């Protein structure tokens, strides 16, 4: 057995959700670096 | 595949009759828009009857 | 606070390393045991989707970065518009590459039987499709990224003068080399692969 | 010049659009050419200025109203660029237009010593240094009156840290040191700015532009200190800006410059500078290094220095089309070539 | 067999991957960086553009080094043959050691034959230099490709 | 090059657009448009309906090629069509709910058979159809369009171009995926 | 052969099928509708035509949608992990394509509603360039509804 | 436009009513599909002539 | 082993998130076209009422939320299968997830439409035709949501 | 096994979050909004207050949050149930992580609220009906975690 | 059911107390004495008026340490593990909550201070706003005094 | 037990670094000072050969960690002791990590240098001298491992 | 399990770390000291075999390391105590990064010193001053690492 606790299941679980997890955050952080162009919707 | 061939034959036949006899006011038009047409349709024809001439695949459902 | 944490997994990383090392159950971090028991269509299935994925997100990335220029360019040379549109195609084709290798791939994806399920052939195919998505999803990310740069470049001085941009489709060209490369390799190392049996 | 393009590809391919309007030297060869300011109007009709002086019809173009018209267009391409930007690169155009901000403020707060008219001495003011304050600065006399009234609210607000205001209110001399320190403040801010977020290749094609303008303001104020200033050197070095590439052993030999060879015996140690004081006019010395030095940033793509690098090489084509057409109106051609063009 | 478990080909197909992904990165730094410097220089002086693409030649042969060290180890993995795990563990040492040895000549090759041809505008006399250092920074690529097929010949 | 277009373009649609229902919607919306001409042509047309309105013939054959092509499929709404004999017959005497064959009677006479449609493995059939379908009409569109160039280089007088372009492309071509496009079909001739 | 996490696997592709496909849609309706936004306060009878970004990015949602039902009729507490991974795979697929589309059709789509209102021939060549970024997450789609063909057999 | 839906609402269900009352086997002929055909075909025809009702309604506007 | 005892961890993370991720993505799209609002409305007040659609869409998304979590809620038990509490995971992150980019998108173009709005009136009209296929986005992990929901306690054991 | 000894875990640190996360909200919701209070009735000292609505409604976050960290106290014990201690935990984190966002959605509106209407008079409602909508958030999850608090000891054997 | 490593979770609820306390009354203290030095320069009458924020701010640590020290009083070698989670439970309760109401503290009164030299009538506003920030510390001592009393009360 | 089977794994990373992070140093320190012999020969041509010896001076830490790498390579067995790897897995970070410091050291001194030696003539000795100071440490990197490498397979057993 | 299998490591990564993390610091020291005497002697260029004296400073640290490295490497044994690898790691470590925090202290005092130098030579007695006492901190490490060298092997047993 590879182990009791960190079994085979478990452990490829957290590495599908570790990557799912990782393509999240760097989503979030594309989206999050999103701002507005102010100076073309002002009268000035 | 016989009757393939055959419908070929009755496909070119019209095309070649259509070409001859096309008008003459758009010739370039007629004689291309109607004889490329029936190309298409006997190449979709030929194409989905040959793909059930002899097939590999059997149609397998359980609902029903 | 990313530098804390990439600090943080490595000193609990190096803490449990020690502490199964030094208490002489260093064998039970086996990562051997871990390929062996793991499913092979985890790593086949997650080698496709990988393929199929990071192909787009090279294609895309590529498509932005010579589109947004091409766009920025022709405001005042409109006559690139169509012209330039190559470098669009050739940041494009790398969505291919990796479409026609992952459907190539997912025709390898059978139902194992049990019996031999974790034998030498299943596991085999379960690691080359795996190898052989990522390497070629990445280089094609990273080919979709180089050839959108090199016609960012090419969409300006394109504009500036046009006699330029045949000058400057050379580097797109040895730029668009490496995803047909990768698309070799990937069909080299899932060549002797069998289907799951 | 991976992840350039999100917010900054329409606003470079746009400038880079604007850099293919630089006119080269056979275009101002066809401009030196001309016998009347109508016809350098046609010849620049023909170039991207097209139709900018069309509401004018020849009998009120002077050399002056070319100058006003070729500038208010880059002003105006200037804010369309800028109405475009978006973050990082919004605050680098905000940056540049802050030392416009401080002339308005130095030619402002001059109009009300002399008792000028508010109404002629702000037609004067540059139009990309506006502030919503500008005019309110005929307020007071004195400096603190003037800062903590209407330049608190202002960008230009951390720049007065070193502008000690000894109760002695304005006369023309240390508003010149005021004008200066606000400059040197500023130097230090933006440099610090395009070294901390500005990424890597806009950073050091844009520090080396930057630090020429700290060394240009350097000899400038270390050689117009000889005939109109009595200053002490302690009190001269406030004013010189540290961040450029002549500061730290040559700023010092600039504010002991007691004579004309304090400061050419100081800018002979420096190699780049060397010459400059030797033969020729050193402001065309000056504009032709400024341009050399914009010729070479847009060289480099993926960079946001290419609009400082367009906005002063643009500026020195207002500048050699108002010369060329101060040349061809007072009939006077014997310095007719004295453009700078590395286009 | 204790020295061929079932897990070997995975260190064997993740050597091909580390020679191929990484190698073609150091020839996409090495060819859009360096093409960046010839765009750059594309108004001023246009005659030295068809000249100038060497950077981009010698970026591309990179991709070449990565190329034969991938195929040379996608031949040697079969699931009908035996496959020792000392095969997997070499096949990946020289997998590694061949594409970051192309990455770093990818990142000096584009660091330095986009200055170089940028440079090369004012100077026309700079161009057998930068050809030398460039030759200098593409055997960086090929002392790894050496290591590489040398370490697939021992380890077979 | 608006002269082949003027079939290949709808039928290249067709294939991709592939419904008795849709397509009659869309030739419908067409003909609506083709009946009407006379007032739509002496109106303010904005961007998108002047767009829609220029084309009013290639909507037309658009429809009118979806008609056909999803007449060869049978696919009505993602319905299908028991217009003619079937070449499956399905067991008469079987169990509720298990899997059952059907043994081929003969070939279904236009278009793909009905018998492929509340299907398990109908989809892989599918698949390979409409797969070799794309190849065939991809082979057929560059094959076709390639002759011209060989006509322009007739028109040309220039045997220096036809030897040197449209040979060694003709037999690159052709003995490459021209012998994939035979392949298909021979497969398909053999059982 | 048929183990107890396995629907974990689809639930979390069923998850990030719509989840990944929504943030790039949403990127690519935001950055694109700022350019509408921007745009359209001097030359404002250019709205109704520039609206085909947040279309296009609309349609990257929808192709998301439909693995996301897909998948989630095809889920079973007693499923095998063979399954599981197809459907994690066909999440990932689509996941991955339509959060790279909606990325491209925003950053592309704004700067062609800003040229295009500069230069009218820029239409035809932004959406040109936007049908290129649309079909990638048909790229993914198509391997989506393949590993979904290959649930149950 | 609630005349055109109107008017396919006639069609298509008068259509798929008819299918069912048949016992088609598109429609009845699986597992899943309903049991009894015209016990379908009596609630769609009945919505045919509810959207005949809308056709006729909005045909006068 | 079909219904383990850690199996309501993944249940009531799906209840948690559902709410969590909406109220995360509506406080952005409140915040961020808000704050448009609020500088918007001090030159042209009159027009106050009518730029409050970009909150309301917003606010809409958390209700999205409530509704799963209100329906993932009412499913969890001690004894459920860990089957349903990995379909109750993936309903709440389906809402979640999707709603914050929901609210991100209806945040971020509510703060450039209300802010370009005052300048030019027909602008308004585009600004709820983007509003709306950015709150569609939120619609779509709803539908997502409840077709999980739906799936989640059917045939288990 | 059922019932297990690291139980209360979950619910200790879910009794914990409910009011950690909760007063970390409205902390940024009372200082955000404190800041333009601080900065405008320098000018408009009348409007002090009038323009004290965003730091109530802060503080009305940190009530529910209060108001959950003290039913799932005393629902506490030892030798509970594992799915009482998950369901004391997502009942925990529902309030606490969504009062978090609610609480950024008042602070960062609230204190452009409270720049605007010293400006303009007619603004102030808008700034308390955009506040309305933010702290709906909160109370959603209010409404999430009291649903689920109700289950957690509902025939749990 | 009372394990040995029991009292760790006690140990970290006894420290977490004070130590997240302490950090939001010197991030209070901090923020409101940098205010104070920089507005009593110049009007140094309104010192002792001005030093309300830093008195909210050690409240805050008062607040900590009467947990820490209730917790301390409640540890013990054979104790229950419920009792060490409850500890726990408490100890983060009121830290992690003063922590928030330290730096809403801090905020305000250095905004507070800032400008109530400005205008008088500030003053009264500040006081008020900075209730609202105590407030948020005295709620986790609320629930942290709630938590204690239960940590022993049916332990076996 | 003694020479186990994931024995080889530790010589194979340790053949593997030594070319690395050695072309990892080298490549800085051929791109970072190529950048300054372009940037000074645009007015300097005649200097442009004299300019070389940092990049040369950089090419000779890849050929220490060629020679380091290909003598590892040449004991990597598969019945290998432990040891072994442990030894090749020193002598290759030893090289590697090394030559990435030269490399580091040569890359900026020698930028500097053949921008100080444009301006004065009398500087490209001190150069030299100071990149022979720099080169010293991946020579010491090469010491430790050839010192190292050589006691591999000296007592081993089993 | 006294002198276990797996015991060479840590003396074989602290036979490598001597070496690495006292040359990545004497790196530092020649570059960052180097780049202040290729700029400093474009002026004074007869300061420039004076001015040196920080990167042959910087160049003894690396001797330190290596004395070091040595000592250890001539310990290894496929077959000794895992209280030997603890000390040699210890050993290791102590030059290394105690080496790498004296080249920091001389990188960053000689350009200071080397640019101050020129304008006033009476701060070259004041520059040799403050660098002998950045110089000794990896002196110290030295003594600490032959400290424990020297107890490594000396009452080990199994």
């Amino acid at each position: 057995i590879l182990s009791s606790i960190w079994t085979e299941g478990l452990l490829m679980c957290l590495i599908v959700s570790a990557l799912l997890l990782f393509i999240l955050i760097v989503a979030l952080s594309w989206i999050s670096n999103l701002d507005i162009t102010y100076g073309a919707l002002e009268k000035s | 595949f016989y009757t393939v061939v055959g419908v070929f034959i009755v496909v070119s036949a019209m095309s070649v009759l259509f070409w001859i006899m096309a008008p003459k006011n758009n010739q370039a038009v007629w004689r291309s828009t109607v004889i490329l047409t029936l190309a298409m349709m006997f190449l979709m024809w030929a194409i989905t009857f040959l793909c059930q001439l002899h097939p590999l695949v059997a149609p397998r459902r359980s609902d029903l | 606070f990313s530098h804390f944490l990439y600090y943080l997994v490595l000193i609990v990383v190096i803490v449990y390393g020690l502490y199964k090392l030094f208490t002489g159950h260093g064998s039970d971090i086996n990562f051997g045991k871990f390929l062996l028991r793991t499913s092979p269509y985890m790593w086949a299935n997650l080698g496709i989707a990988l393929c199929v994925g990071l192909s787009v997100v090279g294609a895309a990335w590529g498509i932005f970065i010579t589109g947004s220029s091409m766009i920025g360019a022709g405001v005042r040379a409109p006559r690139i518009t169509t012209k330039n549109l190559i470098s669009i195609i050739f940041c494009e084709v790398v969505a291919i590459y990796g479409l026609i290798i992952a459907i190539v791939f997912s025709s390898k994806l059978t139902v194992a039987t049990a019996e031999n399920m974790y034998s030498k052939s299943n596991l085999y195919t379960g690691y080359s499709l795996f190898w052989a998505g990522i390497t070629v999803g990445a280089s094609n990310l990273i080919c979709g990224i180089a050839v959108g740069i090199t016609g960012a470049t090419a969409a300006i001085s394109d504009a500036a003068d046009s006699a330029l941009f045949v000058k400057i489709l050379v580097i797109e060209i040895f730029g668009s080399i490496l995803g047909l490369l990768g698309l070799i390799v990937g069909l080299l190392m899932a060549g002797k692969a069998s289907e799951f049996q | 010049g991976v992840y350039f393009n999100i917010d900054n590809g329409f606003i470079e391919g746009v400038v880079r659009g604007y850099r293919n309007g630089l006119l080269s030297n056979n275009q101002y060869i066809n401009l030196t050419q001309c016998d009347t300011l109508e016809d350098l109007k046609l010849q620049l009709s023909s170039t991207d200025y097209g139709n900018f002086l069309s509401s004018v019809s020849s009998e009120s173009l002077t050399t002056s109203l070319i100058q006003e018209y070729a500038s208010s267009k880059l002003y105006h391409e200037f804010n369309y660029i800028r109405d475009q930007s978006s973050g990082s690169t919004r605050k680098f155009m905000d940056y540049i237009t802050y030392g416009y901000m401080i002339d308005n403020v130095a030619l402002m707060i001059t109009g009300t010593i002399h008792d000028r008219d508010k109404g002629e001495i702000l037609q004067r003011c540059h139009p990309l240094g506006w502030f919503d304050t500008l005019p309110t600065l005929s307020v007071a006399t004195d400096l603190e009156s003037l800062y903590e009234t209407v330049l608190v609210d202002t960008p230009l607000a951390p720049y007065f840290k070193n502008c000690f205001d000894t109760a002695e209110e304005l006369d023309d001399m240390n508003i010149e040191i005021i004008r200066n320190k606000l400059y040197k403040a500023y130097l230090e801010d933006f440099y610090n700015f395009v070294t901390e977020e500005i990424p890597e290749p806009a950073k050091e094609c844009m520090q080396t532009l930057l630090g020429f303008e700290a060394d240009r303001r350097s000899i400038n104020i270390a050689l117009n200190s000889l005939q109109s200033s009595d200053i002490d050197p302690d009190l001269k070095s406030d004013l010189l800006p540290n961040i450029g590439k002549l500061y730290p052993l040559a700023t010092f030999h600039l504010a002991q410059a007691q004579d004309f060879e304090g400061v050419r015996a100081a800018l002979a140690n420096v190699y780049e500078y060397r010459g400059f004081l030797e033969t020729g006019n050193l402001e065309d010395h000056f504009y032709q290094l400024e341009m050399e030095l914009c010729r070479d940033a847009f060289t480099q793509q993926f960079a946001i220095s290419t609009v400082w690098a367009w906005m002063k090489s643009k500026e020195q084509e207002v500048r050699n089309i108002t010369w060329i057409a101060e040349c061809i109106a007072q009939n006077q051609r014997e310095r007719i070539n004295n453009y700078i063009s590395v286009y | 067999n204790i020295y061929a478990p079932l897990y070997a080909p995975f260190f064997g197909f993740a050597g091909c991957a580390a020679a191929m992904v990484l190698s073609c990165l150091g020839a996409a730094i090495g060819t859009a960086k360096s093409g960046i410097g010839i765009a750059g220089i594309g108004t001023f002086k246009p005659e030295l553009i068809m000249k100038s693409l060497i950077p981009v030649v010698m970026s591309g042969i990179l991709a070449i080094y990565g190329l034969v060290v991938a195929v040379l180890i996608a031949g040697n993995l079969s699931p009908t043959e035996d496959y020792t795990l000392f095969n997997g563990f070499m096949h990946l040492s020289c997998g590694l050691c061949v594409g970051f040895a192309c990455l770093s000549s990818g990142y000096a090759i584009g660091m330095v034959g986009d200055v170089g041809v940028r440079k090369y505008m004012h100077q026309p006399r700079l161009f057998v230099g930068i050809v030398l250092i460039l030759i200098f920074s593409e055997v960086l690529g090929l002392y790894g490709m050496i290591v590489a097929l040398i370490l697939n010949t021992r380890g077979s | 090059a608006g002269l082949a277009t003027v079939v290949t373009f709808p039928f290249m649609f067709a294939i991709m657009f592939g419904d008795m229902g849709h397509g009659f919607i869309l030739f419908l919306m067409a003909l609506f448009l083709v009946l009407n001409e006379r007032k739509f042509g002496a109106m303010h047309r904005d961007e998108i309906f002047d767009m829609a309105f220029t084309g009013r013939y290639v909507l037309l054959l658009m429809g009118a090629f979806s008609v056909y092509t999803g007449l060869l499929y049978n696919d009505i709404f993602s319905k299908s069509m028991t217009i003619f004999k079937s070449g499956w017959q399905w067991p008469s005497t079987f169990r509720k709910g298990e899997s059952i064959e059907a043994k081929k009677t003969g070939v279904y006479p236009f278009g793909l058979d009905f018998a492929w449609h509340g299907t398990d493995n109908g989809l892989l059939f599918s698949n390979s159809y409409k797969m070799k379908l794309s190849i065939l009409m991809g082979y057929a569109h560059m094959t076709y369009s390639f002759m011209f160039s060989y006509i322009n280089y007739r028109a040309k007088n220039s045997k220096v171009d036809i030897i040197g372009n449209f040979i060694p492309g003709l037999v690159f071509m052709q003995s490459i995926f021209g012998y994939l496009s035979w392949a298909i079909v021979y497969k398909w001739s053999k059982d | 052969l048929c183990p107890v996490y396995a629907p974990f696997f689809g639930a979390i592709g069923c998850a990030s099928a719509i989840i990944f496909t929504s943030l790039g849609a949403a990127y690519g309706t935001a950055k694109s509708g700022v350019g509408i936004c921007a745009t359209c306060v001097l030359r404002p009878d250019l709205l109704f035509k520039n609206i085909v970004p947040v279309i296009m990015a609309g349609i990257i949602a929808i192709y998301g949608l439909v693995v996301s039902v897909l998948v989630c009729y095809s889920l079973g507490q007693k499923q095998a992990l063979y399954t599981g991974f197809i459907q994690l795979g066909a999440g990932l697929s689509v996941g991955l394509s339509g959060l790279a589309a909606g990325f491209a059709i925003g950053i592309v789509g704004d700067a062609g509603v800003r040229g295009s209102s500069q230069q009218p021939r820029l239409f035809v060549g932004m959406i040109l360039i936007l049908i290129f970024a649309e079909v990638l997450g048909l790229y993914g789609l198509i391997v989506a509804l393949l590993l979904n063909s290959r649930a149950t057999q | 436009c609630c005349t055109v839906l109107s008017a396919f609402g006639v069609v298509i269900l008068s259509v798929i009513a008819h299918l069912f009352n048949t016992n088609h086997e598109s429609f009845v002929g699986s597992i899943n599909d309903p049991e009894d055909g015209p016990a379908v075909a009596h609630t769609v025809y009945l919505a045919a002539l509810v959207y005949l009702v809308f056709f006729v309604f909005c045909g006068f506007q």
